[PDB]
């Protein structure tokens, strides 16, 4: 999707209390602020994915063959064919399953990034432009109290719209 | 074991409610008792020791 090693330069090694986490500037400073939903819906997955495999077989199988006294030769490149196949193929499902659930898991951090930054895109509406390294520039004055409001969802559009207009096309 | 001579064991498997029947007049070892299968276990190989409190 782009984001995750696309457009955004790269991550925050000090953003400890999330996968996901928000950093603002404005008259008083900056500050590394996280993001619970985010991070959480990804944890959910990830651990998904972690309770499937988990889950083993009922289905017993005896032992066929022996190392003490041994069973018959023209049987032996049978069984040793048989079992020297399976082992071939759970060899190749382990190199597809593995090499799969790996190969989505990642995705599931780029479309995770897709959506908490169009949903700030439409919150913002028509108040903020976006530059180039994944930023809002903002035009108006939005200090830490400001700020908050879009974390939590509770930013209001019609609230700050007429500065924001007036500060963009100047 | 000193001896030269050998003892070939057979079996066969007598369904319930059948008898077995032998004729002979030589080179016989007998059967006194025959066992009788209990139920459900498993038998593996290994070459090492054991543990009961895992
Ligand atoms: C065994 O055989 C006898 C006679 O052959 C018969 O009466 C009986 O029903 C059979 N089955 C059992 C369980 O004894």
């Amino acid at each position: 999707f782009g984001a995750i090693a696309g457009f955004i330069e790269n991550g925050w090694e000090g953003l400890i209390d999330g996968w996901y986490g928000f950093r603002h500037q404005n008259a008083q400073g900056e500050g590394t602020a996280a993001d619970y939903k985010s991070t959480q819906s990804a944890i959910d997955q990830i651990t998904g994915k972690l309770n499937r495999l988990i889950e083993k077989t009922n289905q017993q199988f005896e032992l066929i063959d022996n190392e003490f006294n041994e069973v018959e030769k023209q049987i032996g490149n049978v069984i040793n064919w048989t079992r020297d196949s399976i082992t071939e193929v759970w060899s190749y499902n382990a190199e597809l399953l593995v090499a799969m659930e790996n190969q989505h898991t990642i995705d599931l951090a780029d479309s995770e990034m897709d959506k908490l930054y169009e949903r700030v895109k439409r919150q913002l509406r028509e108040n903020a432009e976006e530059d180039g390294t994944g930023c809002f520039e903002i035009f108006h004055k939005c200090d830490d109290d400001c700020m908050a409001s879009i974390r939590n969802n509770t930013y209001d559009h019609s609230k700050y719209r007429e500065e924001a207009m007036q500060n963009r096309i100047q | 074991n000193g001896l030269s001579g050998r003892i070939d064991f057979h079996w066969l498997m007598l369904n319930p409610n059948d008898t077995v029947t032998f004729s002979f007049n030589g080179a016989f070892i007998a059967p006194d008792r025959a066992s009788f299968l209990r139920g459900k276990s498993m038998g593996i190989q290994s070459g090492v020791q054991v543990d009961a409190n895992c």
